RNA sequence: GAUGAUUCAUAAUAACUUUUCGAAUCGCAUGGCCUUGUGCUGGCGAUGGUUCAUUCAAAUUUCUGCCCUAUCAACUUUCGAUGGUAGGAUAGUGGCCUACCAUGGUUUCAACGGGUAACGGAGAGGGAGCCUGAGAAACGGCUACCACAUCCAAGGAAGGCAGCAGGCAAUUACCCAAUCCUAAUUCAGGGAGGUAGUAUAAAUAACGAUACAGGGCCCAUUCGGGUCUUGUAAUUGGAAUGAGUACAAUGUAAAUACCUUAACGAGGAACAAUUGGAGGGCAAGUCUGGUGCCAG
RNA sequence: AUACAGUGAAACUGCGAAGCUCAUUAAAUCAGUUAUCGUUUAUUUGAUAGUUACAUGGUAUAACUGUGGUAA
């Protein structure tokens, strides 16, 4: 009987009393079984905590399956053997006999979103990513033990250098792992971690060295149990109210309750959260409201109707609350869709009139011409052209969330929000509804994956003025200072990941991952001119591909498992099948982030310069000590750059992004037809070829594309804007001037070639047309022809046309739009739209004339 | 049982009694005095390749 | 040639066939010859294989075989009833089934029907289909159908327990030795089987010595009458042995038990059987009714 | 034991796997007896086949080695 340090037992009871979470580490072999000692002591401390765990592992448990019948089976024939007596049971076995256990793989993390549980068990170290380690954590309710086991023997050995000294990081014979070595010493700043060994020793390098027991014994309660005290005879209010979990929750649903008595139909209502904060109860309870007030036509709108199943699992509790009967008062309606996995799509109510909630599509928004209420949840995820066709004559809810799932950016929603600046109601919610407020763990897991981190404006750039950018210089930032958790380094993480999260629109969490071990990828930042800490202007990440990453793949392969992945050099490798482009060296810039509020100012076009000119050579050992720290920016001058030939993009385009690139000298080379679902928009690849390096192959790739782009201009992209697909063409165009040779030219169209395309009674009624003897219907037929000529460069210099004319071609003949369906887009009236027409086809007749 | 020992953790008072190169790396880690948040004070990062070592952030 | 009897046994001719079978196997031993090559020729067994007979079985089949019955006289052709010809199937005979044909068959000498102390044949969750073998429509397996129910990460997987034994509560432990049975077998096995577990005769005492007392008993409504070795609520002696406490052997596959058998084992023989019935008597005691001191 | 040679897991072949509980039925059950020239029959027992070869192929895989999938 050996006495367990007290401070273990202290640290659980503290949080069981406080309803704050605990981290436990434990380091060893015999790791497993201590597990069953700490859930004891959990539950001995309050009988009314969740009694469900967590277990999630990569591949396999430890040593033991989580089946039953094989369990028993291998006991039995242990006890026949004689190995075992005949009712020998070992705590670990008892412990998952009985208790309820659900055993997730790491893969499939996005399961146990939903569901609740008393302790959490990590079995593997090495594999925890940023994503795997939100979701999971997110899931333990007040009071509960995340246990993280740290079995590995290289696990250790990378613990036990960095507590003999911080400087020095354990690296084993391309992957760096700097995020789990950040983990753990950010796991000694937290004061509810308490990292043990297999015998409960505590090892003092944790956060919880100096915990006392807190003597036996919140406000938020109290301004809760108030409310729905004086509520509970104001009925539907007090029931609905009662369901409420937090004061912020029930100030949100009665707000909602003020929307549903107003009665307006231009009236608007934004719900931002983070996540597990309780939006979707809050929808539920107020949908269920709506359908107690009277609202018949109630309407619900997401990506995916699946994502709506605790939306509708609160409304029919919310139904409970208000003494309606399922099969009597209501019908619940499940889809038929195999995609939707019987997701529930409508549900009628038959009490008093017939009231009805139905989900529909985004897309379709015609539909709502009869609508009373949508309720847009997860409208983030939603692209922003469909969302302003939602907001239509009827009243609306929205719910954003902030850095839940992939979420957006905060500026998008501040974006959004200028917008509808319609009458708005705006409302938040900060309280978690599952453990206390102020938690350390999830204050630490914040920290750790900067998730939380805010954009603030410099007031000394006001003072000093905004730098030019010709005064602005690159530095190239060492990844191993960076992510080496010093108080320094993480404040400049932090305003490094702030420009990441505001200007792009989607991040995972996973890209904190990437960005620290990656190998192929650096990190540039644009500092304003050096006279604290720096503030950073532009942030720039680029990714290493092509030749010089296949010596890092071939050593993946040999490990038995592909590493990454060459983006641009496999998409090149199908389009066009060109051998050379595999071999070339270039760079892709993943991302790059700019201040939203000092936008226009030419800083991102400044960082481009910069890093053209350095991988140019225009400017022509700091790893850490492997078993003090270097500095935290590099000069472009003190570190070589690599041999590379151009430097790519990807990107969804959009007119803004597709001119700032277009303005760098990026030629456009693909454009995927499929529009991303999340987004809306077509990703775009754009390449630059660098001063003295042969450019003869982009040429070439940039004319395929261009021919591609005009027959599929009626396909897939006739929803783009005749003024962006000019764009476009433009910007490929551009390309075939950066070639001073003129190896390659355009053909002019010859007779024998003019007389298959076109008939002489199809030019008779060209020529018909252009002496007004014809209606325009009559030569609907040769319009995309005359299309592929022009814009082909057959006809040549003897034909030229205005940018608007240009625009009004490309529609009819390729996008194949309506003439009146251009007037709208180019603010012109129908008249005098087909009076230009009319005016470029005689120019094209009398070119055709003078051939003749 | 909470007074009797279950499996084989026993509670008396506010004292639980519970039964029970890396061994090296162990007796090492148990030994440490300072904590790695102390650790990190001592530090200081370098901001440029010669710049002055910044130990706090203001 | 054989039987009472045969188109039986057997032989031959001409063809037929998803033409069968007619040792490419193993253990132990190394003899007799010579033409010295490891040349020729070899002893005892095992496992296989055609056909016949025998044996172990099986399937149909002839005749006979104790209830009351007419207040049960028709029954059968009621999707074959009786029979003939041919075919199909079967291991084969055969309305066993099928096509054509005849109109038959049981019965007052009791058909058919009814009752029965006619315990005096069926199934393995419910029906249907199939598979192996010399032998099964298999307590085996498989398919679908119908219900029941179990695990799950809810994507699937598996079951026959819808059992058995109890109550209105310990069915377990030891064996194949004994008698038999199955196998690549002397030797392995067998919950076949065997072994154990949980109203009838005795004892609680028998034999002496001494002291001190004069009453003890029987009949009778009544009065009284009849007879003699009796009483102790006294002391005392040495013998006997069973229950128990138990050393061994025998017994048995082993073990329990039985039988046999050393040592110890009694005066309150406290080594302390009961059940029921009939009478008393007592206080500075209690209660009740009265015609003192009484009666209940 | 210079092919192996004692013993021998696994695997491939061969042989054998053939008490209970419900219903009830008059010589259709059962008992004795007859026939199979009208049949099938492992095994036992006794008889019984003169009609490249100093030994053919994988047209062959298991156990086994190793790589993996699955909650199983
Ligand atoms: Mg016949
Ligand atoms: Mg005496
Ligand atoms: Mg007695
Ligand atoms: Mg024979």
């Amino acid at each position: 009987k050996k006495a367990i340090d007290s401070r273990i037992p202290s640290l659980i009871r503290n949080g069981v009393q406080t309803k704050q979470r605990s981290i436990f580490v434990i380091v060893g072999d015999r790791a497993r079984n201590q597990l069953p000692n700490l859930h004891y002591l959990m539950m001995s401390a309050d009988l009314k905590m969740n009694k469900s765990v967590l277990w999630a592992y990569k591949k396999k448990l430890l040593g033991f399956t989580s089946h039953r019948k094989k369990r028993e089976n291998k006991i039995k024939k242990e006890i026949k053997r004689g190995t075992r007596e005949v009712n020998e049971m070992d705590p670990f076995e008892s412990f998952i006999s009985n208790q309820n256990i659900r055993y997730v793989y790491y893969k499939e993390s996005e399961k146990i979103l939903g569901n609740t549980y008393g302790m959490c068990i990590l079995q593997d170290f090495e594999a925890l990513t940023p994503n795997l380690l939100a979701r999971t954590i997110e899931t333990v309710e007040g009071g509960g033990i995340v246990v993280i086991l740290l079995k590995s023997m290289s696990s250790l050995k990378q613990l036990y250098t960095m507590t003999m000294d911080v400087h020095a990081r354990y690296r084993t014979e391309d992957v760096v792992a700097r995020f789990n070595e950040r983990f753990i010493l950010s796991l000694g700043s937290n004061p509810n971690c308490l990292v043990v060994d297999d015998e409960l020793n505590v090892l003092p390098l944790s956060g919880a060295k100096n915990v006392k027991p807190l003597p036996p014994k919140p406000p938020k309660q109290l301004e809760l149990q108030e409310l729905k005290e004086s509520l509970e005879d104001v009925q539907p209010a007090g029931s609905l109210v009662s369901l409420s979990k937090t004061v912020n929750q029930a100030h949100a649903i009665l707000s909602f309750i003020d929307a549903i008595s107003e009665k307006t139909l231009n009236f608007t209502v934004a719900l931002t959260a983070g996540r597990g904060r309780g939006k979707s109860a809050a929808l539920g309870i107020s949908i269920a409201a709506a359908v107690s007030h009277g609202y018949s036509n109630i309407f619900v709108t997401s990506p995916s109707p699946e994502n709506l199943k605790t939306l509708f699992e609160f409304i029919f509790k919310g139904f409970d609350a208000l003494g309606y009967q399922e099969h009597i008062d209501y019908d619940i309606i499940q889809s038929t869709n195999p995609d939707f996995n019987k997701a529930i799509v409508r549900v009628d109510i038959k009490r008093d009139h017939r009231q009805t909630i139905q989900y529909i599509v985004p897309q379709d928004h015609q539909v709502l011409g009869q609508a009373e209420l949508v309720v847009i949840d997860e409208a983030a995820a939603i692209p922003l052209p469909i969302v302003k066709n939602l907001l239509g004559p009827y009243l609306v809810f929205m719910a954003s969330t902030i850095n839940g799932y992939e979420g957006t950016g905060r500026s998008l929603s501040l974006k959004l929000i200028q917008q509808l600046r319609r009458q708005l109601r705006e409302i938040s919610l900060d309280e978690p509804i599952r453990y206390a407020p102020g938690d350390p763990i999830e204050k630490w897991l914040n920290k750790l994956l900067c998730l939380d981190v805010t954009l603030i404006k410099n007031p000394r750039f006001a003072t000093r003025g905004t730098p030019h950018p010709s005064q602005c210089n690159l530095f190239v930032v060492n990844r191993d200072t960076l992510f080496s958790y010093h108080p320094v380094s993480e404040n400049f993480l932090e305003k490094m990941m702030a420009l990441y999260v505001s200007s792009h629109y989607k991040n995972s969490p996973n890209d904190l991952q990437l960005m620290s071990d990656a190998p192929a990828h650096k990190l540039f930042v644009l500092l304003p001119p050096i006279d604290r800490i720096p503030d950073p202007l532009c942030v720039i990440q680029i990714a290493l591909e092509g030749e010089i990453s296949k010596e890092s793949v071939r050593n993946s392969l040999s490990r038995g498992q592909r590493a990454g992945g060459d983006l641009i050099p496999w998409l090149i490798s199908q389009q066009f099948q060109d051998e050379e482009f595999a071999s070339l060296s270039g760079a892709r810039i993943v991302r790059i982030a700019t201040n939203p509020e000092y936008a226009s100012m030419g800083y991102g076009s400044r960082a481009i310069e910069l890093l053209r000119d350095y991988f140019e050579g225009k400017f022509t050992d700091y790893s850490i000590k492997r078993v003090t720290l270097p500095p935290l920016l590099l000069k472009l001058s003190e570190q070589p750059p690599h041999y590379l030939h151009y430097l790519g993009v990807s990107y969804g385009l959009t007119q803004s992004l597709h001119k700032f690139w277009k303005n760098n000298s990026f030629v456009p080379v693909y454009l995927r037809q499929t529009a991303n679902d999340l987004t809306g928009e077509h990703t775009c690849v754009m390449l630059n070829v660098l001063e003295g390096r042969e450019s003869n192959w982009l040429v070439e790739f940039a004319k395929d594309f261009r021919k591609r782009f005009l027959s599929l201009l009626s396909y897939d992209f006739h929803k783009f804007t005749a003024v962006q697909a000019l764009s476009v063409i433009e910007s490929s165009k551009k390309a075939q001037d950066l070639s001073d040779d003129e190896k390659h030219d355009n053909k002019e169209l010859t007779r024998t070639h003019l007389d298959d395309i076109f008939s002489p009674f199809d030019l008779k009624r060209l020529d018909s047309y252009s002496n007004n003897l014809l209606d325009y219907h009559v030569i609907g037929d040769m319009i995309p022809m005359l299309a592929l000529l022009y814009f082909g460069d057959k006809m040549g210099d003897s034909v030229k046309l205005s940018s608007v004319q240009s625009a009004i071609l490309l529609a009819i003949g390729l996008q194949r739009k309506n003439i009146d369906t251009i007037a709208k887009e180019l603010n012109l009236p129908s008249n005098q739209t087909i009076a230009m027409f009319a005016k470029i086809m005689r120019k094209m007749s009398q070119y055709f004339r003078q051939l003749l | 049982a909470p007074m009797s020992d279950v499996g084989g953790v026993l509670m008396d008072k506010d004292a639980v009694y519970i039964d029970i190169e890396g061994e090296k790396l162990m007796t090492g880690l148990q030994s440490v005095e300072q904590s790695i948040a102390e650790k990190f004070d001592g530090v200081g990062l370098q901001l440029f390749s010669n710049g002055t070592e910044l130990h706090e952030v203001a």
